[PDB]
RNA sequence: CCGGCCGGGAACUCAAAGGAGACUGCCAGUGAUAAACUGGAGGAAGGUGGGGAUGACGUCAAGUCAUCAUGGCCCUUACGACCAGGGCUACACACGUGCUACAAUGGCGCAUACAAAGAGAAGCGACCUCGCGAGAGCAAGCGGACCUCAUAAAGUGCGUCGUAGUCCGGAUUGGAGUCUGCAACUCGACUCCAUGAAGUCGGAAUCGCUAGUAAUCGUGGAUCAGAAUGCCACGGUGAAUAC
């Protein structure tokens, strides 16, 4: 990205619900390239969220997710000697690229017995925005807006 | 549920439990639940004392626990007595089997200090 | 010290191979050495026979041996003698029997190895290294050569501190694989050290 | 690389087939379920250099005992010194 | 009834003793189940390039070995005189039996 | 006549034969399931019948060797759209748009001396 | 621990031990053969086992049997 | 004999020789009507398609007199040569590179699908039989798209384990062996039975990689009697991210 600007590879809208969104989710959660066993845990955790919320599938993900999405974020900036934390209103496409990055990240750092379990409770805490990841939204806003000044 | 050793184990699947003994390690275990003829994934619940003492006799067959320790130590003391290489090394607190000492001996050398 | 051998990288294309034979491991071994032994003995013999390149081929239980020289009648001797005393011991060395073929070297000033060898032969006669290189170069542009270059190396003349000094005249694309390039090599064993010659001769393309 | 060390290696191949391979085969069967008159092994009192595993494997031209290849019987150094003059049939810098 | 295995390191060549053998058959007696290509085995010798040190340098040479099959079905005593005494090609390896 | 399409992808190569009939699928003499219908991408072997219909209209007995679970299911996938050949080239346009027509030329890249594996570079420190 | 089918010992050492037994033990007994498996027929004797600079005296005993001579003649002096 | 297995079949898979194909050339946007870029078309492949080979003149008296060669130097009944045994494997430590982990995206048992690329006669070694096993005896085919190494592992099934220094992790050590080789004490590699350290994710600091890549999973090979967590090759599954 010095000069060679780029687009964004696109992935294969999810083998069950037909969404690209969840297809990035699985990947995010995927590890050592185990797609075979990746969605396995994502569907089962979307299954515990399924009826443990009733609300359904599609829409229960959409909300829980809706919370851990950030609107703004700071961005380093080494100028006259100092690093200068500069706020910048962040784009939609990433606005949840994180939200998912955090939601996944939040569940591994957790006590539940299994990944389906862990992941489930994160979505659910996030449903009522009171989980680890939602806090990462909070502390991200709280980081910018302190740099409210710079703009 | 005592058996063989001072040890008083049990409360999960069998084959696993038996490993508790200092002298049985999975194979000697499988072999005993088979030589005494008992289910191998069963807890002690349902497991009658009547069965437990049949096993107790099976393990009685090998040098487990206390005796094993002593016999195993006698083996090491014999070494040292003979003033051989494999013993000169036991006394000097370093790897017996040739492993390098120039680095990474640690396990057989105790946490490094000065 | 970071150029690919010019001959080597060509082989696949435009450049031949000075051993064509086939063998299957078990004998590939003994074979390779047999070769070294013939190119060894023959070079020390045909030293002053301006020999430019000696090819070898074993066809089933035979060894042929071809000899590119620029003085055929010296290699051959009196109506066929020298060829014998050679052939003889050449077939003796390789064990299996041997013919021998004397290829004539047309316009030797174009044969790299024969150029180097002269530059070498001269430095040991004790001649101005600069002069020799320049002579060599010309006689080649003279006879066509769409390019050439020779460089020597170290204790050039005497210098306790060693040099190289090249001399490119014409064209010499050591990157173009089509390019016919004849590259070879000769060292001179002087009284003050060992000077190494590399000659490139650019002959065309396709 | 040091005549003497070369020479050593030649006498090694020499004896390697005088006794061993030949006379030493009397140990393969002489030590198999044929039971015992223990003279059987004892007989390993022969030249020492007479065993084949005692042969190093040296560059056929220079004697270098490292970087050797059974195909060409040469050190990687000489392999390439010849490779780039054809010298080795069918052998060329390759890619893929 | 008689197949001749064929191998040499150079390809712009092996299929020339091939199409010579095959030709020096059909014209004569004849038959020949066409010349078959067959897996060319390729040895790969990769060695350190520096006289000393620099394990990251190295040359990567190879040796392609090419095969050709032949297979002649009608052994005409004439075609036998055609394989024999009409042949050569120093760098090629021929195998008459199997 | 047997109306055929090859198709192949990374190390695998599948041959897809077509013949109007049912909604049954043979591969290496297997049920769509008994080979990998019940693993990652059963849905993709069928896939090449989306904007082009079947549900039980046309038949397909195939084979395939080389590569793996998803290479073999990619190879076949190619061969189907390739066999839809015969049934005109009207349908072989939204098969472009589908992407199914292309040959996924992504190969395993070599392990190249000096590295650990193609790209992977030996970690280094200066001192 | 190796050997499996026919324990090993050098001939010169073995017949250096009958040059003692039937004859009575002489002074210490020199062999460089640190490979040889120690035998019962050696108990009570002393074998001088080379280690680099000299031969270390070793009184064979009712349990140095299976082991080698080299096992009782340290080769690396570390103080 | 439900075994491409036998007739055949020359279609297909492949095999290896020879061919065409991609040029910013086509529409268009941008840009000075230019170069170029960008988007679209068709196309297996669009913008040097993917990768490799190829490393200019030169910089570091950079590395190599131990691969070899060689000027000078020095030893020469010793600085040379031969033999045994030892040593290069030492061990308060420090640093570099790596391998194995701390575990349920996992361990375990049983069932079970799908590779690629190499290797080989002083070789690869089937089959059978013995041995829990490593291995062993006997013995076929194979100079090899035929035969052998050779049952890929991740994966998917069931089941079990239920967050514990654990059914995680396997160091260390004891005991008993197996094979190579005159020879496994120093110091070989494997195996069976016990043994079950540290380790619950790693301070300051720091590295790799932009796509079939990283990450992970197995496979072969050169050296080699024997001795790979190294090295060189191979395909399996398969990301994230670039304002
Ligand atoms: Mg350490
Ligand atoms: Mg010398
Ligand atoms: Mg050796
Ligand atoms: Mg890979
Ligand atoms: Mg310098
Ligand atoms: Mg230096
Ligand atoms: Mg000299
Ligand atoms: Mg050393
Ligand atoms: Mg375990
Ligand atoms: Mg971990």
């Amino acid at each position: 990205p010095r000069r060679r600007v780029i687009g964004q590879r696109k992935i294969l809208p999810d083998p069950k619900f037909g969404s690209e969104l969840l297809a990035k989710f699985v990947n995010i959660l995927m590890v050592d390239g185990k797609k075979s066993t990746a969605e396995s845990i994502v569907y089962s955790a979307l299954e515990t969220l399924a009826q443990r919320s009733g609300k359904s599938e599609l829409e229960a993900f959409e909300v829980a997710l809706e919370n851990v999405r950030p609107t703004v974020e700071v961005k380093s900036r080494r100028v006259g000697g100092s690093t200068y934390q500069v706020p910048v209103e962040v784009r939609p496409v990433r606005r949840n690229a994180l939200a998912m990055r955090w939601i996944v990240e939040a569940a591994r750092k957790r006590g539940d017995k299994s990944m389906a379990l862990r992941l489930a409770n994160e979505l659910s805490d996030a449903a009522e925005n009171k989980g680890t990841a939602v806090k990462k939204r909070e502390d991200v806003h709280r980081m910018a807006e302190a740099n409210k000044a710079f703009a | 549920a005592r058996i063989a050793g001072i040890n008083i184990p049990d409360h999960k699947h069998a084959v696993i439990a038996l490993t508790s003994i200092y002298g049985v390690g999975k194979t000697r275990s499988k072999a005993i639940l088979a030589a005494a003829g008992i289910a191998e994934d069963v807890k002690i619940s349902e497991l009658s004392e009547g069965q437990i003492d049949t096993l107790r006799d099976e393990v009685a067959k090998f040098v487990v626990e206390g005796d094993l320790r002593r016999e195993i130590s006698m083996s090491i003391k014999r070494l040292m007595d003979l003033g051989c290489y494999r013993g000169l090394r036991h006394r000097r607190g370093l790897p017996v089997r040739g492993q390098r000492t120039k680095t990474n001996a640690r396990t057989r050398k105790g946490p490094r200090k000065p | 010290g970071q150029k690919v051998h010019p001959n080597g990288i060509r082989l696949g294309i435009v450049k031949p191979w000075n051993s064509t034979w086939f063998a299957n491991t078990k004998e590939f071994a003994d074979n390779l050495d047999s070769d070294f032994k013939v190119r060894q003995y023959l070079t020390k013999e045909l030293a002053k026979a301006s020999v430019s390149r000696i090819v070898i081929e074993r066809p089933a239980k035979s060894i042929r041996v071809t000899i590119h020289t620029a003085r055929p009648g010296i290699v051959i001797g009196k109506k066929g003698e020298d060829v014998e005393k050679l052939r003889k011991v050449v077939a003796d060395i390789a064990g299996v029997p041997a013919q021998i073929n004397i290829a004539e070297v047309r316009k030797p000033e174009l044969d790299a190895k024969l150029v180097a060898d002269s530059i070498t032969s001269q430095l040991e006669r004790r001649v101005m290294f600069r002069r020799a290189m320049k002579r060599a170069v010309q006689n080649a542009m003279r006879l066509g050569a769409k390019g050439i270059k020779v460089e020597v190396s170290g204790r050039l003349g005497g210098a306790e501190i060693a040099r190289t000094e090249w001399y490119r005249e014409g064209r010499v694309p050591l990157h173009t694989l089509r390019a016919d390039i004849d590259y070879n090599t000769s060292e001179a064993h002087t009284t003050y050290g060992v000077i190494g010659v590399k000659v490139w001769i650019f002959k065309g393309e396709i | 690389a040091k005549q003497s060390m070369k020479a050593r290696e030649v006498k090694r191949v020499a004896l390697a087939d005088k006794y061993f391979a030949k006379r030493a085969e009397l140990k393969a069967i002489i030590s198999d379920v044929n039971a015992r008159w223990n003279a059987v092994l004892k007989l390993q009192t022969l030249p020492r250099d007479s065993s084949p595993s005692r042969q190093r494997n040296r560059c056929r031209q220079t004697g270098r005992p490292h970087g050797f290849l059974r195909k060409f019987g040469l050190s990687r150094i000489k392999v390439r010194e010849a490779a780039m003059r054809g010298e080795i049939p069918g052998l060329k810098k390759a890619s893929w | 009834r008689i197949r001749i295995r064929l191998k040499a390191f150079d390809h712009r060549l092996i299929d020339q003793a091939t199409a010579e053998i095959v030709e020096t058959a059909k014209r004569t007696g004849a038959q020949v189940r066409g010349p078959i290509p067959l897996p060319t085995r390729k040895e790969r010798f990769t060695v350190l390039i520096s006289p000393h040190v620099n394990k990251d340098a190295r040359d990567q040479y190879e040796i392609r070995t090419h095969l050709r099959l032949v297979d002649i079905v009608e052994p005409t005593e004439k075609t036998v005189d055609a394989l024999m005494r009409l042949d050569l090609a120093a760098g090629v390896d021929v195998q008459i039996s199997l | 006549n047997q109306y055929y399409g090859t198709g192949r992808r990374k190390s695998s190569a599948a041959r897809v034969f077509i013949k109007p009939g049912n909604g049954k699928i043979v591969i290496n003499q297997r049920s769509l399931e008994q080979y990998f219908g019940r693993e990652t991408a059963r849905m993709v072997v069928r896939q090449p019948l989306e904007l082009v219909d079947m549900v039980e209209k046309l038949d397909l007995y195939i084979t395939v060797k080389g590569g793996g679970i998803s290479g073999q299911a990619g190879a076949i996938r190619h061969g189907i759209t390739r066999a839809l050949m015969e049934y005109d080239e009207s349908l072989r346009s939204e098969l472009r748009k589908a992407g199914f027509v292309t040959r996924d030329a992504r190969q395993v890249e070599r392990k190249k001396v000096g590295l650990r594996k193609a790209r992977r570079r030996p970690q280094f420190s200066k001192r | 621990r190796s050997l499996k089918k026919g324990p090993f010992i050098d001939l010169h050492l073995l017949k250096k031990v009958e040059k003692a037994v039937e004859s009575g033990d002489k002074k210490p007994l020199r062999t460089w053969s640190r490979r040889s498996t120690i035998f019962p027929n050696m108990i009570g004797l002393t074998i001088a086992v080379h280690n680099g600079r000299q031969h270390v005296p070793v009184f064979v005993t009712d349990e140095m049997v299976g082991h080698k001579l080299g096992e009782f003649a340290p080769t690396r002096t570390y103080r």
